[PDB]
């Protein structure tokens, strides 16, 4: 029998009570930056809005200078949002939020550099690959990197010349967007500042009443918010200027911050292409690998255009947001392409010749045929507004993609009868104790055993059926439901908690191998680990290094699971 | 029908039905069937869009009745019940007019989450092993 | 007496032990064999974070003898840490409360 002292030390029972959103973020900041910044960000998660004095009176650290230093480090890491709220009757002071997405630059760092290496059209050259890796590593380590610092830093002018050359590309691609006030304030506070001005702008005694003045105010606020959000999300105003007898230059005074949105567009394209690689054979899966790549650069917002997180969705006539989202998806002409547009970007390796069998050389007919089969596929990959020119829809692809990914996660978690039952519970709305038999015809014993093994999560919702006025589930039989929203919720807590567990294990192994790792990460020791080292200590360092390579590999494999459930 | 037998749902008998209805569609849908996936991923061929690669219900009824494997006559409603049973377990994809298609079946039978039989557990007394039931 | 209540499908041997597994066990499939790309991903993970800790972005720190040994006289200094205020930053991204720490 397991000792209570034995558990909670090897069983990790005290970690099972940790909220994953606090746990993972606190662990990431603790591992990367420091303990004080970790405490600051953890307290910011525990209490969303707080001033510096709230930190002083809620954390062990009460010094003003020290909390100033740690908070400015956190802000420089793009992990903290601030706003200066003004009380007109006295002195005003600023508050502090926390940047949810800013810590992904820390988390996605290895993936971000992996895609900065993999994506580029010119990657065979070893020097170019290494320097772009270094430049992205520097920009993510420093937050906002400036060419004013970098160009003076580099010693060779020709090397300096390539530096200014890569940046214009990095800003067009979207990997480098001009950081501004928009990356440090909450969405709903922006919306409230844009919502109150237009209520104060109305002169009195209008013929309209509250209902329609509020309608026009929210309409104008939506318009101006869309303008102020669409100006800096895509822009080239930094790079537009060009001096006389010189190459195009970006503004050197401004700060360049590595972006995240287009990188996650690329990751989503990678996961869709991986789906295709699993779904269809490599003859046309290799074709699909680039079919999204010519639309991923200007792909629209993934979950919310930030006009849905800062305000209540809707109460009456609620479908407006989905309607306008799909309306813009159909209106945008750049996203739509023809086969002539895709023929110019196909690589030489792909042939597209033996790909089609019409009956039981970059030819624009055949790529169009792949495009027709993509749009005719059961999963709505493409839509055809006009003959020949198609576009990628997201008004209906997102629910089905979420269902597929969650369902196959449940399948990998449980047994084949269990995935079969979930499939029935999904396709058959509101199944019952006899509808399961009529739609399954499997063995009721294992069906119910897997059902019980599946009730534990937020997978299927139970119901109480009162035969009398008083509600007793024992007196009369009960039915089932779908309630997929709780299921999509669960795949956030469990996966985030697991990622936090991986980070915890890594940091704890670091804590118990501190001296060995310090003697490892030394300049003269580096590259010379097999000489000035004892036999047993060298073996220990080797095996623990393999162990942390293993934990990073498991971390990387798990990182292909949560971004999908982070969409809307 | 025959699925009711001795008050039990015929573990062995019903399973062999679920693995004979799809088998015909797996050689019928593809230009060469499953041998087209035997040469390798990069050498398989696919049908053109306008071709009627889909199978209808009458064809499956005729196949399952001429095969004489169930030793029982099947109503079209009964074949719809069978396809309703197997529309589950990632089998025949549901298309309008009762049409079915299979895409990664050869990959299953023989991170890319949709196929994990090529990825094996840690299989070791080591640590850092993740479990989906650890959180509950 | 609460002991006669038993469903027909349930037995008597299974009940009474309870306890449950110390940790629920379902071997996950995300622990698969390593690749060269995944090993290099682990490597680049290792260089990152270490990069920020060898940089000035730590803010976590919380033989200290009052007498200076002759060895410590004319001895190599450990390292001149680049201060938080030393590193140039942009004023417009940072709050007014945070201006006083930087060397302006």
């Amino acid at each position: 029998l397991v000792t209570p002292e034995d558990v909670m030390t090897i069983s990790s029972l005290e970690q099972r009570t940790l909220n994953p959103d606090l746990f993972l973020y606190k662990e990431l900041v603790k591992a990367h930056l420091g303990e004080r910044a970790a405490s600051v960000i953890g307290m910011l998660v525990a209490l969303g809005r707080l001033s510096v004095r709230e930190l002083v009176e809620k954390i062990d650290g009460m010094d003003v200078d020290s909390v100033k230093t740690t908070l400015v480090s956190l802000t420089q890491l793009r992990c903290v949002k601030y706003l200066q709220e003004t009380a007109i009757s006295g002195k005003k002071t600023t508050y502090y939020y926390y940047n949810e997405e800013g810590i992904h630059i820390l988390l996605y760092s290895g993936l971000i550099i992996d895609e900065i290496i993999t994506q580029m059209r010119v990657n065979d050259e070893e020097e170019h690959k290494q320097l772009v890796a270094e430049i992205v590593q520097n920009v993510i380590s420093l937050g906002s990197l400036t060419v004013e610092d970098y160009l003076s830093s580099v010693t060779s002018d020709s090397m300096k010349y390539t530096i200014s050359s890569l940046f214009v590309q990095l800003c067009e691609m979207g990997y480098l967007i001009q950081i501004s006030k928009l990356h440090y304030t909450p969405i709903e506070d922006l919306w409230q500042f844009l919502y109150e001005k237009h209520y104060k702008n109305i002169p009195r005694n209008s013929p309209l009443s509250d209902l329609k003045k509020r309608s026009q105010a929210k309409m104008n606020a939506k318009t101006d918010f869309a303008k102020i959000i669409n100006k800096p999300n895509e822009l080239s105003q930094i790079l537009t200027v060009d001096p006389k007898t010189s190459l195009r230059i970006v503004k050197p005074t401004v700060s360049l911050t590595i972006n995240l949105d287009r990188f996650m567009k690329g990751r989503r394209s990678k996961q869709l292409i991986n789906l295709a690689k699993t779904r269809v054979g490599s003859v046309t899966a290799q074709v699909y690998k680039i079919a999204l790549r010519l639309t991923e650069q200007k792909s629209p917002k993934i979950r919310d255009p930030l006009t849905q997180t800062g305000l209540l969705q809707d109460l009456e006539e609620a479908k407006s947001f989905q309607d306008e989202a799909e309306l813009v998806e159909e209106k945008t002409p750049g996203l739509t392409f023809n086969a002539i547009d895709l023929a110019r970007h196909l690589p030489a390796e792909l042939d597209l010749r033996g790909s089609l069998l019409s009956r039981k050389p970059h030819s624009a007919s055949l790529i169009n045929s792949h495009l027709k089969i993509l749009a005719s596929s059961n999963f709505p990959f493409l839509n055809e507004t006009k003959p020949g020119v198609y576009y990628v829809p997201y008004s209906k692809l997102m629910p089905v993609l979420k269902s597929s990914v969650y369902e196959y996660v449940i399948a990998s978690t449980l047994g084949p009868s269990a995935m079969r039952l979930s499939r029935c519970i999904r396709d058959n709305k509101l199944v019952s104790e006899k509808i399961i038999n009529s739609t399954a015809l499997m063995k009721e014993k294992d069906i119910r055993s897997t059902l019980a093994s599946l009730i534990r999560y937020n997978s299927v919702e139970i119901q109480e059926v009162p035969r009398t006025a008083d509600r007793s589930a024992s007196r009369a039989v009960f039915l089932f439901r779908c309630k997929e929203t709780h299921s999509y919720n669960f795949m956030r807590q469990n996966l985030e908690w697991n990622m936090a567990n991986l980070l915890f294990k890594k940091e704890k192994l670091k804590q118990e191998n501190s001296t060995l790792l310090k003697k490892a990460n030394r300049d003269d020791v580096k590259g010379r680990e097999n000489e000035l080292l004892l036999p047993s200590e060298l073996n220990q360092l080797k095996m623990v290094n393999e162990r942390e390579l293993n934990v990073f590999a498991r971390l990387s494999r798990l990182l292909s699971l949560w971004e999908v459930f982070q969409m809307a | 029908g025959p699925w009711f037998t001795d008050g039990e749902l015929d573990i062995e008998f019903i399973n062999s039905l679920l693995t004979i209805v799809w088998r015909f569609i797996s050689e019928n849908t593809f230009p060469n069937g499953f041998k087209n996936f035997e040469n390798g991923p990069k050498k398989n061929v696919f049908y053109a869009p306008n071709v009627k690669n889909y199978s209808t219900t009458q064809e499956i009824l005729e196949f399952i009745t001429a095969a004489q494997v169930a030793n029982v006559e099947l109503t079209p409603s009964n074949i719809r019940s069978l396809c309703e049973v197997l529309v589950y377990d990632d089998k025949l994809e549901k298309v309008t007019h009762d049409c079915y298609r299979v895409t990664l079946e050869s990959i299953l039978q023989m991170f890319s989450i949709f196929n994990y039989f090529k990825m094996f557990p840690a299989s070791k007394h080591d640590k850092e092993v993740v479990y989906f039931d650890e959180w509950t | 007496n609460y002991m006669s209540n038993l469903p027909f499908g349930l037995g008597y041997g299974d009940v009474g032990k309870n306890h449950i597994t110390e940790f629920p066990s379902i071997p996950l499939p995300i622990n698969g064999p390593i690749t060269n790309k995944e090993r290099s991903l682990a490597v680049k993970y290792i260089n990152f974070g270490k990069t920020v800790k060898d940089g000035p972005f730590y803010t976590g720190s919380m033989t200290n003898d009052g007498i200076e040994r002759y060895s410590d006289k004319y001895l190599k200094k450990r390292k001149i840490g680049i201060s938080i205020d030393d590193h140039p930053y942009n004023l417009n991204l940072f709050p007014n409360e945070l201006y006083n720490v930087m060397g302006i």
